[PDB]
Order: C-alpha cells, then structure tokens, then sequence
C-alpha cells in the first residue's frame, strides 16, 4: 502492498499508487529544504511479503548556511551549533575591542537556499 | 556534425511546470545546448502558458525557478525535473552535462557554481525593457540517488512597480551562457 | 567546410546610419558563425561621418541598421542598411536566422523575436564607460516580396547627460549573440 | 516609360530612372511605418505599350499595436481599427466599479514600432 | 585541437598583487575556436589572504595581463599568468587578430576592448554585487618579444563594502568572443 | 658583476641576483604607463669585464592621452605639446565667443593608462 512510507526530510517522486505490487521500486528526492548525499538508499522495494523494504531519510540533510569566519578581534560562535537552517550566530568582541551592528545572525531558509540574515558585525578597537 | 546539438526543439509544446503545486505543463522552455570544443554554448528563453503564470508580472517582484536533473547517462529524470519533457538531438547525452570536476557536487554550493546574468522582459503595452536576473546553478545540489548531473535556471524579477496591470504572456529574452562540458 | 559568414576583418564605409544619407556612414563589423543548430553572433559598429560622430553629443540617440535577406540567404543591399553583401572567411541559408524559431508575423510581432543587451561606449576625454542598449530583432517583420530572412540591429543611448561635447567617432562595443539558425 | 508610379504605403527601390524599357521590371518596399503581407504584387513592368502594369500598394499595412486583455472587472473595446497606429482605444468600467487612470489610450507610431501611449487603466470595485 | 586553456579547478597559477612572490590568483581561462572567432570563457578565484581582503572595500580593481610570443606561447616572465596554456588533447590559431585589434603606438584603439559585467557573490547571504570586466585585445606591448596580448580588469565599485572579513574572492564566469588570428 | 641598472621607463624582469656571472644576460620590460617601440634595445649582458654593457630606456615611451579635436567654435591647443601623461592642454575661443569650464585639462597617469582630468570645455556664442 500500500502507500509508500512518508518521511520528514524525502517526499515520494510521482503518483501514489493505491496498491503496488510485488518487486516494483518507489523511489523518493528530498523535500524542499533538504539536500542529498550518497551513498544511502533513496529507493525501497515491495519485499516477497506484502510490506515495504527498510528505508530512511537520512539520505537527506538539513540546508546549511555558509562558513563564517571569527570577525578580526573577535570571535563568531554558533549560539545553538548548528549552521543548520532555522538556528543562529552570536558574536563576541575580545577585550579592549566592541561590536557594531547585529551580535546576532539568524540562518533563515530563503527559497531554496539558507543564508545569513544579515552582514558579520565588526570588532572596533575602543 | 557528429551528434552536435542537444536541445528542446524549435517553438515547443508546454514542456514544464512552474507553479509549486500543480500537474499541467504551465511552461513553454526553450533550451539549446551545443558541443564546442571543451565548452558548451547555451540558449535559454521561457514563455509562460497558464494564467497563474502569465500574472506573475502583476507583482513588483517574482521569482520562477526550474531545475533539470539528470542519470549517469545524460538523461533528464522526467520525474525529478520541473522539465517533463527529455531532451534530444537535432540529429549517450553525457557530452553535454556539465563537468563534475568543473562543477562539482557539493555538502554545503561553490559561488563557483553559478552562471549570472541579466535578460529582458518585453512589456505587453508599450514593449519598454524590464531587466529579469537570470541564474544558471550547475550540479552543486543533488535530491536522489538517481542524479548525476544538474542545471538550474531561476528567473527573478524585482522592480520599483510592477511591469504588467492585468494577465499577460510572460517570456523572458533569450540569454546565453557557456560552461564546461564532460566528456 | 564554409563555417564563418561575415562582414571581415576592418571594413570600409559598409552602410547607412543617418536616414536619407547620400554615402556609407558607418563601419559595421558582423560576424555570423555556424555551431550545431545555433549561430554565434559577434557585432560592433563604428562612426564614419561628422553627423553620425555628433550623435552622443546629445542626452539619448538612436541607431538601427536592419538586414534583409533573399530566399538564398543573400544580402538584399537594395532594401538594407548594410551595403555591402556578407562574405565567407574561405547558400548562406544556413545562416539565416531560423523561420519556425523567429516567424514572421503579420499581427503580433512576437516579444520572442528580441534579442536584447548591453554593449558600451568610450568616451572620448577619460576612456569612461557609457551603456548602450542593443536589440535584435530577428525576421518578424517583411517590407518587400523579396524578403526572406531580416535581422534587424538596434543601439540605444540614454543616459542623464551627454556623452561628448564635441564629434568623436562612436564605437559600439562588441556585443555577442546567438540565435536558432535554419538548416537547408 | 518613366517615373514609376508614387505610393502612400511603399516607395520605390533603387535610383529612379527617367526613362525606364518595355519589359523592365520595379520593385517596391513598404515604407517606414508600413509592413508587407503576402501574396499581393510589390512590383510593375513595362507593357507592350508604354505605361506601367497594374499596381497598389495594398500588400503593404499599417503597423498594428500589440493586442490588450480587457481590464479585469472591465472591458477594452477599440475605437477604429485593428490595433493599426493613428486609431485608439477606449476603457468602460462594468457595473459597480469605477475606472483609475485614462479611458482613452492612443496607439501612436514611434519609429518604427506602433505602440499605446499609456498603460492600461484598472477598474476599482467601489 | 579545438581548445585552449588552463584546465580544469587549476593550482594557484598567477599573481594578482604587485610584487609577491607567491601565485595568489587561480585564472580560470578557456578558449575555444570556432569559425573565424574564438569563444571565451574566464572565471577568477582568490588564494591568498591579502587578495580575499581587497572586497573589504567600498571598491577594488584586479588587472591580469597575458602576453604571447609570436608562435602564440605564453611569455611566463612579462605575464601575470605564470603558468603556460595548455590544449585539452602553433597556439597562433587562438590569439586575437592583428589586423582586428592592432598594437597601436598613438591611441589605444576603443575598438580594442570587450566591455561586460560578471557577479561576485557575497559570503553570509549569497546576494549579487556587479564586477565591472574588460579585456583589453593587443593594443599595448611591454617587450620585443610580445606579439600578442590579452588583459582581463576586473572592478569593484559600490556604495558600501561587500564583506567585512575575509573571504574567497570569485568572480562569475564572463563569456565573450573575438576575431581570431589563423596561421597563415 | 651586480645588480643590474635601475630605469625610469623599464624595470627588470625576474628575480634580481645578488651576483651576475660573466656573459650572463638581462631583460626590460617597460614599467606600468610605458610602452615599447622597437627595436631598441631592452636588454644588458656582463662584459668581458664585470660592468654591464650600455642599455637604455628608450625603447619605452610615455603613455599617450586621447586626441582632442578642437571645440565647436573653439581651439584646442597641447600648451606642454606632448599628450603623454604629465603635460597639459589649453583651450581658446573664436572671436565672439566665450569659454564654459576649465581652459586647462590636465593628461595624467592614472594606473596603466593615460587619461584626461576633466570634460573638453565648450566655446558659447555670446
Ligand atoms: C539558538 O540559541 C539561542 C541562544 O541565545 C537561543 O536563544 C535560541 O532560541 C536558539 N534557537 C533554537 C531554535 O533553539
């Protein structure tokens, strides 16, 4: 057999069919927000039973947002360690240094893509 | 010419769909793609067939974003694609995908990955310009074990105020490109 | 195996810029290359008169050359802007812009006919950049019996102030293109 | 014969002779503005006498400007003709609504483009 | 042999910076022949620290320029290119025609240079800022042993800084095309 | 012998050795601004002795500034008379006219090409 299994990260590719049968493959691509990486399984199979094969959705990752370097004098830790889409940036300026603009940076999910809603703060010399 | 050109067709049938949520072929893309020497010379313009779609331009700004994806072999997985028709000569289709090594496939999407342009939109009344930004992602992104290659056009308008008032048939000027083949 | 269809390299006086001209006023450099079922396109123009090196002294001005062709794929110099007919680099049908790809049209004149850009001008005094809008139109519109295939070349200035202050010979960038070609 | 004979839509092509043969034909071009439809003559000959054949310039047409959808909750009906530059056209606003901006919109030649000298009005639900 | 180029996600292979020592650009080039023209296609990478800091500012400039032999071999030693061309299997069949853009030794011909625009794209939010790219074909020669030239000029120009840390310098893909010299 | 003479239009080309061997030879290249005419000499090589031959720098000239036709109504004359970068132009009015902005433009260097400081003036009719 019946509906495929679902999943959080993959969705099925096509028409879902009432009844499968037997030996015929359904495969699956990751949902909007997710991106693939070999080598896991992104298919399964009806087994000589009546049930589906074992399958996951690990195959599938979480967007990330780029690599943000520590600003000059500073330092860029992720406040919930992630670069993963929906968690943030904080930054902390080094002694006798201060922070101009934003020591917070969301990594919101644009489309598509995940970035960083806004530009790297700087680290000033007091 | 030896199997030199890889494309659509001249004037095609609605060959794809634009709209998130939907079946029917709501656009009508024209992509050419043409071997030469380690490059391929790329022709891509878009006309919109659905009326949803022919009333993107009503808005200061849209976005349209289809991804082709490919097998091994140099196929269009119909199935993954926003193209829901295969490519074929004008007469394997690997010569014409873009290079793995060029473009590679990543776990996080090089700036080196990317095409950047700017084509035009005709407006319906009094035929001025409005600059569409054109994207062209190569590989990069992969969403099923079946792709091997891939290429993504995103269309994006963005203007002070919007081009069109009511519906009218979308069609982005034809924009040129190149990159570096397999082989 | 015949691959290049052109205008060749550093021409004279090739054709009529200025409207009810009496000699060729502009110098224009074309190249038209076969490439599978495409053409590539390499264009820019250059100012031969005193009238035509005076058109950036304004804010905005315009130039339009436009192609006719035979049903061979011959220039027809009576009809064209460009007066001197198109050479190989050794028919030029298969060169011509595509008939099912670019139609004629007798109502609609198709937005997919454009070919549209940006190509730039150098002034004169500092060597600075000024943009210049390019279209191109392929076929679409016939003026004569004769006409079988047209590309029609556009240049558009604009700009909030004038480029020159005195004449100087307008060049056009070279702007490159390329187009559905029709096939014997 | 001579001087072919002068038209309103296409010109002649090529210097004009002052004095042209029997059987020698004469091409014409439609104007700037104009545009050429198959398969009417764009040409004459000289006869066995020494007048011109028969010839209009009915193969040539004005410029037409490019089609406009009734405004949602409106209409859009020409005044004159088929879109063809020099004629306009007008906006009528349905029951309940009300008209923002030009009911009347000129299709103007502008080169050698004939195009509306406005953008089309909206009709507002009151 | 139909191309010509640097390969493939090259090694560091040029210097960006006045006086270093050290290959701080990686130069994306290929060129391709076709017909009477060449296609080009040419992407630029930042290597080291000093070049991935120049988009700190509000705007920068990056000029590489390659000159040739007449055979149409790299001049290693003049070049900013420090790594020779290479086919994908003379080297005159790629150069850029004499006779279409001369050396000259009075102006330097506007007639000479391809004018466009590629994208860097930011580091945190990926948006889009415009390089100004020109290629400047012959015109200029700094040796006796020059018998062709080509110069890439890559220039920021904006409102406000890009970035404000460091970061890989890369510029879009930039594709053009010119008349090429045929051997002969 | 040692390092090899320094120019103003040429510099060396590679890296300067701190000993040159006899026989040894040199290469210039014109520096940013200059360019080269033949076919002058741009190399030096160690004597018999150890002081290397005669070489100069006059196979590199001056960058060029653009030509600059006289204005409308107007004269525009080189008052340094060079158009290499350094020197200046000047600018004169006909009889019965008058000059608008700057009657001097300067032709300076700036980077690898010779430009103008300013816009050509323009000679108004009184
Ligand atoms: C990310 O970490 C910060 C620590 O300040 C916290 O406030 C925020 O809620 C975290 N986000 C999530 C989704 O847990």
């Amino acid at each position: 057999c019946e509906e495929p299994p679902t999943f959080e990260a993959m969705e099925l590719i096509g028409k879902p069919k009432p009844y499968y049968e037997i030996g015929e493959r359904v495969d699956y691509k990751c949902k909007k927000g997710y991106f693939y990486i070999p080598p896991l399984a992104t298919h399964t199979i009806c087994d000589r039973n009546h049930t589906w094969l074992p399958v996951s959705d690990d195959a599938c990752y979480r967007e990330t947002c780029p690599y943000i370097r520590d600003p000059l004098n500073g330092q860029a830790v992720p406040a919930n360690g992630t670069y993963e889409f929906g968690y943030q940036m904080h930054f902390i300026c080094n002694e006798g240094y201060y922070l101009i603009g934003e020591e917070i940076l969301y990594c919101e999910l644009k489309g598509s893509v995940a970035i960083w809603s806004g530009k790297p703060p700087i680290c000033e010399k007091v | 010419d030896s199997i030199n050109t890889l494309w659509t067709g001249i004037k095609p049938p609605p060959n794809c769909q634009i709209v998130e949520n939907t079946d029917t072929n709501d656009g009508k893309l024209t992509l050419v793609l043409v071997k030469n020497g380690g490059l391929v010379n790329g022709y891509v313009s878009l006309v919109g067939v659905s009326d949803t779609v022919n009333q993107m331009f009503t808005q200061k700004s849209a976005t349209i974003q289809l991804r082709l994806y490919f097998d091994s072999s140099g196929n269009l997985l119909t199935d993954e694609s926003n193209l829901k028709i295969p490519l074929k000569n004008k007469s394997s289709s690997k010569a014409f995908m873009p290079s793995t090594t060029a473009y590679p496939f990543n776990t996080t999407r090089d700036s080196e990955n990317y095409i950047h342009g700017i084509c035009y939109y005709m407006t319906s009344y009094d035929r001025s310009l409005v600059p569409l930004n054109i994207s062209i992602m190569l590989n990069s992104r992969t969403i099923s074990s079946n792709v091997a290659y891939a290429i993504q056009f995103e269309w994006n308008l963005n203007a002070k105020e919007s081009p069109e008032s009511n519906i009218a048939t979308l069609t982005t000027s034809p924009f040129f490109f190149s990159y570096i083949r397999e082989d």
